[PDB]
């Protein structure tokens, strides 16, 4: 329970907070982080040039989005079947496999910004660069 | 520990079993010590506080509780006792809050503790799902330190074939949840087809008769070739919904029916299931 | 299928090789549906929409069913072509679904 | 009851509706499909059909209507009652999700504050003792 | 504090701020009915509402904080903005009620200057109006 | 909450009660009375002949009545949709419209018991005649 009395009153100590979920876990995916509830609740104090890398918050951005969107397309195959996506969503739903298969999963292994980041571009490649919406296009650019 | 008896008693009867329990580990021996339970023995105590004067707090137990109950289940351990050797004391603790509430005093502190969990569940008690342990509510700290065992004595696929079997029961829970929404008309055959499977999961592996003279107990062998079984039937099914098969004629399928009884079955005839779901699947790719 | 239609064109229908039935009003030609669907062997009907102004309550007289052939009211008389029942068809169709007799 | 109902209730509420509402943007996506089979299908119709007034030109009759009348056969009305299908369904459905989360949330109401008068009555009687 | 504003800034204060809510108020509406029946359906008139309605919200809601002239928007600036907005509306319904085509409003140049009109620090603003009003002239002309 | 302890202990203290309701503010109706939650505990005491008039009982009954009716149809047009409505059941989901933007609407205005029934029989006539069960026939032919 989240609403717990202790959790509830330690979020308040944090600049960031990785939220752990059981559903998650119990569907495989690993780490079972909750993309939907963990925050940089001071996540922008420790990022950018000079700190990671300047297209970090950019990637971020369209990680969280790509993957929030993937994950609902997991319901809209469920309601209207896979052959009935479209090709835009397919490459949607996807990218929610790609980025828990290759970003979420680790093999126990030390991975540096640098090699987060290009795993992170990397997955990004399957969306179409047209619907990179939260990506300013210096970042596509220099990093794509 | 009947009612009769002074709650001093009681509160000391884990701690005269557990020392008896310890006493036959250090011989050499595995003992199971098993409490009916600790909810009363909370009960026997707390009575015994509040005649003292000590100052209640929730449900007015005595701040001193959670200390003594942790206490108790830190005797448990497998350890090399004095003079070399091993031996265990497993500890299984039943649980009886005031009533559903599972909160005060039993449950909680209990569940904290404890490392394993098994939920019987009412509701797969009506359900006649033997045993009525809920896979979904149940939990354990071990799966990853038993599956050497597993992997070198009984099957090198065990860890991969419980991830896969509780990952479709998952995938289950989550596509139930969503059909109490928007009920199950729109559900596309893929779907349906991992309800087929997730059911016979549950009916054909989770499911066990205490009762039969078999299905009481099943051993590690069998175990693991009625979940291959399930497992191959499953990539089957897929394979076959991915060929345009029609989910209605894998559903009546021929050896669905032995697969339901293989709990049942006491010789390897089993694993024959694996060759004969996958000559009546070509008998389905035949017919198309 | 059979197709309903006024006699000139019915017979146009026959003589191109299809199955067409000849009716002058809206009660001859749901006794028509009647016999073809009590006679049984076809899976659709198209009926000329002059001669089937109502074809919801037309399957509802039909029955007893029993397994029904589709009713397919399509396009009649001179005139009414020469209008254009799409303008007016598409405003009753969205303010159908949306709810809304929207301003077209 | 009392604990428990708390948190599955109103995810089957929340989570529930979160994908009720996405079958209503599927549907009005089908909205825009259907409706443009819908007039085309008409188009044709109105016409070589009365090519079949002024009328071997047996045929600019059925060969019209072959064409005409197959065209509006599938798109006319296999294309819509089940267009006007696909979508007059999924919403009386968040029309569940609906009036019935009034329903969760008068439940939920109920009890984490009644629930509340209550852990803390008790204190009160040997909190007041 | 109408008053304060009919008697120091602008008579049509209330009347202005009234308005421009009763538009927001009824964006909001027509939103949550497209987000059913979808879009397609909307009548020219529905659409006008939308655009005037995103308009307010782009041109005159949103202000930028980090920007040396609409960081503070006086008193004076802020009734002149309301006054070209809502004449844009009058203008906006006037010419759909007269066949005017909504695509033909959408793009008509002054829109761009009501866009940056935050950005001006002069009345320049307030003779939005009459170019506004004359650009309608020449869609009233062209018909 | 109607129910809290205070408000639902004063009722019994009262011979009039009028219910203000925000669902009702938040259409635009005022004053937000509820139509179907305002009683008179002491009404019948006085009103009729000799007080206000004696068709006052039926027409408070009558409006009661068809406002209650008009609300839950509300419902039922959310539900079935506006066009799937019967003939009837529109006259009183009209009817209730009609009960809100006339007779609770008051433009700020002082309204005689005379004057506020005319509006009532003005928006009753909405209704088909023999739908007002309500109403004796032999109040419909003196005042209809
Ligand atoms: N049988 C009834 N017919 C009509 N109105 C009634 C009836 N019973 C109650 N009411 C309405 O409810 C008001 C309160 O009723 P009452 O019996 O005094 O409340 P309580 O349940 O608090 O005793 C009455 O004054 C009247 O306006």
């Amino acid at each position: 329970d989240r609403t717990h009395p202790i959790p509830d009153l330690t979020g308040y100590i944090t600049e960031g907070q990785i939220q752990l979920s059981r559903e998650l876990h119990r569907k495989g995916i690993y780490p079972p982080i909750d993309p939907l509830p963990s925050l940089s609740r001071l996540m922008n104090n420790g990022v950018g040039k000079g700190k990671t890398r300047e297209d970090h918050k950019q990637v971020s951005d369209q990680l969280y989005s790509a993957y929030a969107n993937g994950v609902d397309i997991r319901k809209l195959v469920a309601i209207i079947g896979e052959d009935a996506l479209t090709e835009n969503d397919r490459r949607y739903l996807q990218f929610a496999d790609a980025f828990e298969r290759f970003f979420i999963n680790q093999g126990q292994q030390n991975r540096s910004i640098e090699e987060s980041l290009q795993i992170a571009w990397a997955l990004l490649s399957m969306l179409p660069q047209g619907e990179l919406k939260r990506i300013s296009k210096d970042h596509i650019g220099k990093y794509y | 520990n009947t009612s009769n008896m002074p709650v001093a008693a009681r509160e000391a009867s884990i701690y005269v079993g557990v020392t008896i329990a310890e006493y036959f580990r250090d011989q050499g021996f595995s003992v199971a010590l098993m409490a009916d339970s600790t909810s009363r023995w909370a009960e026997a105590l707390r009575e015994i506080s509040s005649r003292l004067e000590e100052m209640p707090a929730e449900e007015g137990y005595p701040p001193y509780l959670a200390a003594r109950l942790a206490a108790f289940y830190e005797r448990a351990g497998k350890v090399i006792t004095l003079g070399g050797e091993e031996g265990a004391v497993t500890i299984v603790g039943a649980v009886s809050p005031p009533g559903g509430d599972m909160s005060e005093p039993v449950t909680q502190s209990t569940l904290r503790i404890v490392g394993a969990f098994w939920r019987l569940d009412a509701s797969l008690a009506f359900r006649r799902h033997f045993p009525a342990i809920n896979w979904n509510g149940s939990y354990s700290l071990f799966t990853s330190a038993l599956d050497p065992w597993y992997r070198e004595n009984v099957a090198e696929d065990y860890p991969e074939l419980r991830d896969a079997i509780s990952e479709l029961l998952q995938r289950e829970a989550g596509l139930q949840e969503i059909v109490q929404l928007v009920g199950p008309d729109a559900l596309q055959d893929a779907e349906r087809l991992v309800i087929e499977v997730g059911r016979i999961i549950r009916e054909d592996f989770l499911q066990q008769n205490a009762y039969h003279e078999v299905d009481a107990y099943c051993s590690m062998k069998k175990a693991y070739g009625i979940m291959k079984m399930i497992l191959a039937f499953y990539k089957e099914a897929e394979a076959a919904i991915k060929r345009g098969v029609s989910i209605d004629e894998i559903l009546q399928l021929p050896v669905l029916e032995r697969i339901g009884r293989a709990r049942y079955v006491s010789e390897e005839e089993f694993p024959a299931y694996f060759e004969e779901a996958m000559k009546e699947i070509q008998g389905a790719f035949k017919a198309l | 299928m059979a197709v309903i239609a006024d006699p000139e064109t019915a017979q146009g229908f026959r003589l191109a090789g299809l199955e067409g039935y000849g009716a002058s009003s809206a009660e001859e030609a749901q006794s028509l549906l009647e016999t073809l669907v009590e006679r049984g062997g076809y899976a659709l009907v198209a009926v000329d929409e002059a001669l089937l102004p109502d074809p919801e309550r037309a399957v509802e007289r039909l029955m007893r069913g029993r397994d029904l052939p589709v009713l397919l009211p399509i396009a009649g008389l001179k005139e009414a072509f020469q209008g254009h029942d799409v303008e007016g068809y598409m405003r009753e169709l969205v303010r159908k679904t949306i709810g809304f007799d929207i301003k077209l | 009851m009392s604990q428990v109902s708390p948190t599955r209730m109103n995810l089957l509420q929340r989570r529930g509706q979160l994908r009720l509402a996405q079958k209503g943007v599927d549907l009005l996506k089908k909205k825009r499909d259907a409706l443009v089979a819908e007039f085309f299908g008409l188009v044709r119709e109105a016409m070589e059909a009365r090519k079949a007034l002024d009328q071997r030109y047996a045929e600019a009759l059925i060969r019209v209507a072959n064409t005409e009348t197959r065209l509006k056969k599938i798109g006319e009305e296999i294309k819509k009652t089940t267009r006007r299908v696909n979508a007059l369904e999924q919403v009386v459905i968040p029309g569940i999700r609906a009036q019935i989360r009034f329903i969760q949330q008068v439940l939920e109401q109920r009890e984490r504050e009644d629930t509340f008068r209550l852990k803390r009555i008790k204190g009160k009687i040997e909190a007041r003792e």
